[PDB]
């Protein structure tokens, strides 16, 4: 009787004292971030530290990490504004979830990967890296974005061919490494990376890229753009425009983050500055 | 005029500013 109530208690002190870590947290800073392979749905069994506090999400949703209360359980929030800190369910608890249930029944893609703290932006199109149209055009947009975001940004020119990270391989390694250190700071990341043409150049790394697509809509204007750069860039027109069509091929909602396909710089270099001051909300709350 | 030549147009005065 007076030992149920003793029970209780015990139950109490402990969410208590869980949900006093939580309240620390939330000025904490981010320790790391995960991209979800897996979905996940809070449920009273789950046995949350605190009750009401669990983190729900989808797959390929993203998570910033503070800290680990215990094994079964760590602290952070989904990347989305409005979402304040609660409990993650660790890569032991979910996998335990699944080994309770087979161990139960006879009486390998991990849940999450550690990516960038903020996902970096890879701007594609619209042709080949390494020829003017497409050098200038998205030196225009990184001009501007280093202006608009003074401040809250760092951007970075990668040399390696990073599409190898799924002599060289020291390098790409290296530049992955700086990458993550980079956004680790919670600002801003983008990537002038002169290898990546294709959106499936970074699909098998763990950067979780923010994929912009600059997009001229008409291979004729395109075609008209190339040749008047003049006689050196019109020699290479042909490889420009097939790059420029392999992009157009890609099913876009799997493919792309940004499509930025504005004719006029300014109105292109707003649609960006819109999508990402939306993602500084969501990876900078309130909280 | 045709939309080809005033995207054309968009895009000369884009790349210009990277000049
Ligand atoms: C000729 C012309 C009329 C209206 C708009 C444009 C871009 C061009
Ligand atoms: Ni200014």
């Amino acid at each position: 009787s007076s030992l149920e109530e003793d029970r209780e208690a015990v139950r109490r002190e402990a969410e208590r004292q869980a949900q006093a870590q939580l309240e620390k947290a939330k000025t904490k800073p981010v320790a790391f971030a995960v991209r979800t392979n897996v979905r996940y749905s809070a449920a009273q069994e789950d046995d949350v530290p605190v009750p009401g506090m669990a983190i729900s999400f989808e797959a390929k949703d993203f998570l910033h990490v503070k800290e680990k209360f215990n094994n079964d359980w760590w602290i952070g929030r989904l990347v989305k504004e409005g979402c304040e800190i609660g409990f993650i369910p660790s890569p032991v608890k979910l996998e335990n979830m699944r080994l309770q249930h087979e161990q139960r029944a006879k009486q390998h893609t991990p849940p999450y990967d550690v990516v960038p703290s903020m996902r970096p932006v890879v701007l594609v199109g619209p042709s080949l890296k390494g020829y003017e149209v497409t050098d200038m055009m998205q030196k225009a947009l990184f001009d501007f974005l280093k202006h608009r975001f003074e401040g809250r940004i760092s951007i970075t020119r990668v040399t390696a061919d990073i599409s190898l990270a799924k002599s060289s391989l020291a390098e790409v390694q290296s530049e992955i490494e700086r990458i993550f250190e980079l956004a680790r700071t919670l600002q801003l990341v983008v990537l002038d990376a002169d290898t990546i043409n294709h959106p499936a150049q970074l699909s098998k790394t763990s950067l979780a890229p923010i994929i912009v697509y600059v997009k001229i809509s008409s291979p004729k204007v395109l075609q008209r753009l190339i040749k008047s750069r003049g006689k050196s860039q019109a020699k290479h027109l042909n490889v420009q425009m097939v790059a420029a069509d392999k992009l157009a091929q890609c099913p876009p909602q799997e493919s792309f983050d940004v499509i930025l396909d504005e004719n006029q710089l300014e109105d292109a270099c707003e649609h960006l500055a819109d999508y990402l001051e939306a993602y500084w909300k969501a990876t900078h709350p309130p909280s | 005029c045709s939309p080809l030549e005033c995207d054309l147009k968009g895009y000369l005065d884009w790349i210009t500013q990277a000049e």
